């Protein structure tokens, strides 16, 4: 169907595993709940423009390889996501 | 309301 398989890669699992459970195989949309809780958790956002994510002094930064990025940017959120995962 | 935002991926 429209599901997406994934495994992330090590860094990727190392972020998923701070906030939830570790699996051999997620769906696309578990990590994106996974990323927000991370995102949310660490308040990476901004507290007065809560749709712009700075990320660049965290994990997140190293991952997506980009200082910042804006929650409605969907295309580069997803395509940073799926540079840390192979799709099974 | 970062979750709002969040919740349009």
């Amino acid at each position: 169907e429209q599901e997406t398989l994934v495994r992330p890669k090590p860094l990727l699992l190392k972020l998923l595993k701070s906030v939830g459970a570790q699996k051999d195989t997620y769906t696309m949309k578990e990590v994106l709940f996974y990323l927000g809780q991370y995102i949310m958790t660490k308040r990476l956002y901004d507290e007065k423009q809560q749709h712009i994510v700075y990320c660049s002094n965290d994990l997140l930064g190293d991952l997506f390889g980009v200082p910042s990025f804006s929650v409605k940017e969907h295309r580069k959120i997803y395509t940073m996501i799926y540079r840390n995962l192979v799709v099974v | 309301r970062f979750m709002d935002y969040w919740e349009g991926l």
